[PDB]
C-alpha cells in the first residue's frame, strides 16, 4: 503494497 | 473475486473499502448508500472465532476507489466512523444469520463522479427482481483464487474486480450445505452443468450484489457478501445477506425523520 | 427522493458498460 496516505488519519 | 474481470472506472461508484489502520490492510468491502451511512457485512467487525472486534478508532473508510493500493489523492476520500451498528440479532456462533452492519461517518462525503449512492430495494422491485435464473453482479478486491502457490505471483487483483453471478433456487441452495440457510440468505453462481464460473471469496465479504431494473434503469442493491465454502468450487455457491427482509432494521437505524 | 442508481459516468452519460446486457438478457 500500500502507498502511503496522509498520517493525520492514521493517528 | 474469482474469475472475475477489472472493473471499468467509476463502473461501481458505491462501492467502499474497508481498511485498516494499523497494521495497514485490507479488512473488507462495503457500500455507500447516502451521504453519511455505509453497509457492510457484521462479520467484518466482529467474529470471535477468529478472534475479530474491531472499533470505530480502528479503521478507516474509503470511497471512490479503483485501484487496491494506490492512494488516488485526485479520486478518493478518506473517512472516519463515527458509530457503527451490528444487528442485535447476528448470529456467529453458528451460521452468520443477518450479517448486516452499518456504518455512519463523521462527515458527509461528496458526491462526484466517483462516489454516487445505490440504491435500497422497495417490495415490488424485491419481489419481481430475486427470481432464480436472474444475475446479479458482485465487486471487490478480495482473493483471485482459492488458494496459491506462494511467492509466485499475489493473490490480490491491482484494481477492483467485477463477476455476474445467477440466483440459484432455495432447494439446489439447501442442498449443498450442511450449514443452517435461512430466509435471510440467499445464493448465487453457477451450476456445474452450466458452462460458466465464478464466486466471490475472503477480502469481498461485505460487498454488494447488485441488480438493475430495466424499467427504471437504476441499480438497486439486493444483497452483503456473506458466506461460502471454498472459492468457485464446483456444486458449491455463495451465501449473500438479504437486504430486503432487512430493511426494517435499517430504516429503524438510520432514523432519517 | 434522493437520486441513486444512476452512475455518473454511465446511466447519466446513456453509457453502458461491457458486461450489463449480460444481467438485463438473464430477464427475458
Ligand atoms: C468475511 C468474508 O470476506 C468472507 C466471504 C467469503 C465468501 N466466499 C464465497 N465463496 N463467496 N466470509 C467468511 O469467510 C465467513 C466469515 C467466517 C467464516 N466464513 C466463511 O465463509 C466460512 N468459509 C464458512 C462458514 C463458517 C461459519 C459460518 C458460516 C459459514
Amino acid at each position: 503494497d500500500f502507498e502511503e496516505i496522509p498520517e493525520e488519519y492514521l493517528q | 473475486i474469482v474469475e472475475g474481470s477489472d472493473a471499468e472506472i467509476g463502473m461501481s461508484p458505491w462501492q467502499v473499502m474497508l481498511f485498516r489502520k494499523s497494521p495497514q490492510e485490507l479488512l473488507c468491502g462495503a457500500s455507500l448508500i447516502s451521504d453519511r451511512w455505509v453497509l457492510t457485512a457484521a462479520h467484518c467487525l466482529l467474529y470471535p472465532p477468529w478472534d475479530k472486534n474491531f472499533t470505530e478508532n480502528d479503521l478507516l473508510v474509503r470511497i471512490g476507489k479503483h485501484s487496491r493500493t494506490r492512494y488516488e489523492r485526485n479520486i478518493e476520500k478518506i473517512s472516519m466512523l463515527e458509530k457503527i451498528y451490528i444487528h442485535p440479532r447476528y448470529n456467529w456462533r453458528e451460521n452468520l444469520d443477518r450479517d448486516i452492519a452499518l456504518m455512519k461517518l463523521k462527515k458527509p462525503v461528496a458526491f462526484s463522479d466517483y462516489i454516487h449512492p445505490v440504491c435500497l430495494p422497495d417490495r415490488e422491485t424485491a419481489a419481481s427482481l430475486l427470481q432464480a435464473g436472474y444475475k446479479g453482479r458482485v465487486t471487490g478486491w478480495g482473493n483471485l483464487k482459492e488458494t496459491w502457490t506462494a511467492n509466485v505471483g499475489k493473490g490480490q487483483p491491482s484494481v477492483l474486480q467485477v463477476v455476474n453471478l445467477p440466483i440459484v433456487e432455495r432447494p439446489v441452495c439447501k442442498d449443498s450445505t450442511r450449514i443452517r440457510i435461512t430466509d435471510n440468505m440467499f445464493c448465487a453462481g453457477y451450476k456445474p452443468d452450466e458452462g460458466k464460473r465464478g464466486d466471490a471469496c475472503e477480502g469481498d465479504s461485505g460487498g454488494p450484489f447488485v441488480m438493475k431494473s430495466p424499467f427504471n434503469n437504476r441499480w438497486y442493491q439486493m444483497g452483503i457478501v456473506s458466506w461460502g465454502e471454498g472459492c468457485d468450487r464446483d456444486g458449491k455457491y455463495g451465501f449473500y445477506t438479504h437486504v430486503f427482509r432487512l430493511k426494517k432494521w435499517i430504516q429503524k437505524v438510520i432514523d432519517q425523520f | 427522493e434522493a437520486d441513486c442508481g444512476l452512475r455518473p459516468l454511465f446511466e447519466k452519460k446513456s453509457l453502458e458498460d461491457k458486461t450489463e446486457r449480460e444481467l438485463l438478457e438473464s430477464y427475458i
